[PDB]
């Protein structure tokens, strides 16, 4: 299975949550370094960049060698069209993507978008957004969240503004792995 | 082709602003601003034009008004300035008496404090200035070594802060501290 991490990495979140994010990214990426598990990163605001492609990730696997040049940008928050970076700019065989492996996705936003698009052009992809600020309250303006949805309310969208709030998600993210 | 206002703004913690991001499109797909900071909407009536209302800043913070037009997304940043009086001021405590003609140290420490590019400290023994100088640090070390001989005799050694946002209309807030019983 090739997993991606898509966080968030635009002004709305404190200066502090872009590393209560990370944390949690290595709480799933680090606890689950086993083999046969490949994943990748691309922190998403007004524009894209993948932090960290999947070449140089199984070269020094390890979160703490592949964040050396992390800068926060803290501008916008191209939700959608960073989803459909993931897609055309990120699992591209060449880069360093397996066929016959799942293609995962772990979307990390406040869930506030700064524009409207599509994300048909990945729509089966194996989504996974997580909610972190503070924006994510009433529907009539928080509802994109609903959007990037696959199957029923169950826990796909929770309670989890801090995802730290969840243990491993070895044994509980293998849902098809 | 985006814009907002007011583009700069200077205010205490927990303060609140309000901010329109305004656009010039022939019909916007979207508007919004992007901050950190707590956001509450206004009115409904207007197409182009939105006003909000950063609530509880308490750090510097700059909101960023966008908009999606056919044109393109374009973006008009304001920036929120936070200023405040420190937490203490008070001087370094020594002993009540002493010996004339002692090369003794007069330490001032004031934490917090900002903007701090305008926040000055003085040391001084009643109304005569000792020296002025820019809170470094935090808390902000400062010294100056007073001598004891002719307008040392029983005199009260003090540590003030001045911080001057009259040049933006505000006023000079400074913080006195207590006095330093000096006695020979
Ligand atoms: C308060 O802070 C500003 C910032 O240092 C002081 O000076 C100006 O600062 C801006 C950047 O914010 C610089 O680009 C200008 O060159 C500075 N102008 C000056 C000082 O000539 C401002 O003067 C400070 N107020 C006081 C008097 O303490
Ligand atoms: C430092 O000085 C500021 C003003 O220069 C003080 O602000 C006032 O503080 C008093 C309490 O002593 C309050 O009752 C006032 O309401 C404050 N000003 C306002 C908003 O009217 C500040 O308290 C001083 N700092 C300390 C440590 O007391
Ligand atoms: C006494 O004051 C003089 C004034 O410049 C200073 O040079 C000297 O170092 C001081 N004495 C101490 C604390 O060593
Ligand atoms: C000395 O300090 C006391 C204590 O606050 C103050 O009341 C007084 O005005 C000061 N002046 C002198 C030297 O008496
Ligand atoms: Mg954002």
């Amino acid at each position: 299975v090739d997993l991606v991490f898509l966080f968030d990495g635009s002004m709305s979140l404190q200066p502090d949550e872009f590393q209560k994010i990370l944390d949690f990214m290595k709480d799933v990426m680090k606890k689950c370094s086993n083999t046969s598990y490949q994943f990748a990163a691309v922190q998403f605001s007004t524009s894209y960049k993948t932090e960290f492609d999947f070449s140089d990730y199984v070269k020094r696997k390890d979160p703490d060698a592949l964040l050396k040049h992390v800068k926060h940008m803290l501008l916008l928050t191209n939700t959608f069209g960073a989803i459909n970076y993931v897609a055309t700019e990120v699992f591209r065989e060449e880069l360093g993507a397996r066929p016959d492996a799942t293609k995962v996705l772990i979307i990390i936003t406040d869930g506030e978008a700064t524009d409207s698009g599509n994300i048909d052009a990945a729509k089966d992809i194996i989504r996974y957004i997580i909610g972190i600020g503070k924006h994510f309250q009433t529907k009539e303006s928080q509802e994109t969240l609903h959007k990037f949805a696959s199957k029923p309310a169950s826990e796909f969208v929770k309670i989890l503004d801090t995802f730290e709030k969840l243990k491993d998600l070895c044994t509980e993210l293998q849902k098809k792995i | 082709q985006t814009s907002v206002s007011p583009s700069k703004v200077i205010l205490p913690r927990g303060g609140s602003v309000l901010v329109t991001c305004s656009t010039s499109c022939d019909q916007p797909k979207l508007l919004g601003i992007e901050t950190p900071l707590p956001k509450k909407e206004l009115l409904l009536p207007g197409n182009n034009r939105k006003v909000y209302e950063l609530s509880n800043v308490q750090e510097d913070s700059q909101p960023m008004c966008y908009s999606n037009c056919p044109d393109g997304q374009s973006t008009a940043k304001t920036f929120l300035t936070v200023y405040w009086t420190p937490e203490r001021v008070e001087l370094a405590p020594l002993p009540s008496w002493q010996p004339v003609g002692k090369n003794l140290t007069l330490r001032c420490q004031v934490e917090g404090g900002a903007p701090r590019a305008n926040l000055t400290v003085v040391l001084l023994r009643g109304e005569k200035e000792l020296k002025r100088e820019p809170a470094v640090g935090e808390p902000a070390e400062v010294t100056t070594t007073v001598l004891v001989r002719r307008d040392h005799h029983g005199a009260n050694f003090s540590c003030r802060t001045e911080l001057d946002l009259r040049p933006q209309g505000l006023e000079l807030f400074e913080n006195t501290s207590a006095p330093y019983q000096l006695q020979t």
